[PDB]
């Protein structure tokens, strides 16, 4: 979060174009699909997170 | 078919016993479905499939929320059924969502 | 025929594609049961009414059985 954030705020800063603009948005989306858990490939990853979050709700009981 | 020889069918179906054994769960479904046999509703088969799209969108099951507009393309290609509105609302009813994994179409 | 052999295709391809339907949507009815509530709906159906049916029919062969 923070390190795409930064990405996003520099690139706005620095910019005079707005097509450009939509270059520091767009890029910051696309760190965050990548790092995190998301895309298509990470789906594996995530099915056994999902197993985790379970153990976590099962010491609720 | 007629309906009521029909209505004995589903209740062999859901139930394990046959007719012959109980009356009452039989009583009951010809009871209700005699009554209310018209739709209360009316017919949106378009709202139904958004309804399945919003669901599979749900489950994060974006390549079978494609997939159903191609099933429910077909259903609509043969038409061999009078309302396709009915059943969709029927399986949709029923739904469940673990809110987890994806499935594959199995060719 | 070969045109009435033409139907009984268009028929049997419909009875499979709603039963990729039924295992999309995670419910418990089965291909044996489908074929019947697709019946009752080629008449017309309340399928508010159908639906409750199957939800007092489910609750007399779990709850005595």
């Amino acid at each position: 979060l923070e390190c795409s954030w930064d990405e996003l705020w520099n690139k706005v800063q620095q910019a005079q174009d707005l097509d450009h603009i939509i270059a520091a948005h767009e890029v910051f989306l696309d760190t965050i699909i990548s790092r995190c858990l998301l895309d298509s490939d990470s789906r594996a990853l995530l099915n056994q997170l999902r197993a985790v979050f379970d153990q976590i709700i099962e010491l609720q009981n | 078919k007629s309906p009521n020889v029909l209505l004995q069918n589903l209740c062999c179906r859901i139930l394990g016993r046959s007719e012959a054994d109980v009356a009452q769960q039989f009583q009951y479904a010809v009871r209700v479905i005699g009554s209310n046999f018209a739709p209360t509703v009316e017919r949106d088969e378009f709202l139904v499939a958004e309804k399945i799209k919003k669901e599979l969108i749900r489950q994060r099951r974006e390549a079978d929320a494609a997939l159903f507009s191609e099933l429910h393309r077909k259903l609509h290609s043969q038409g061999v059924l009078k309302n396709k509105w009915s059943i969709l609302y029927l399986l949709l009813s029923l739904s469940e969502d673990p809110r987890r994994q994806p499935s594959k179409v199995s060719s | 025929a070969a045109a009435a052999a033409a139907n009984l295709n268009a028929v049997r391809e419909t009875m499979d594609v709603l039963l990729e339907i039924s295992r999309i949507l995670n419910t418990g009815l089965d291909m044996e049961t489908l074929s019947i509530c697709v019946r009752l709906c080629e008449q017309g159906i309340n399928p508010e009414a159908l639906s409750s049916v199957i939800k007092e029919l489910r609750k007399a062969t779990e709850a005595l059985k």
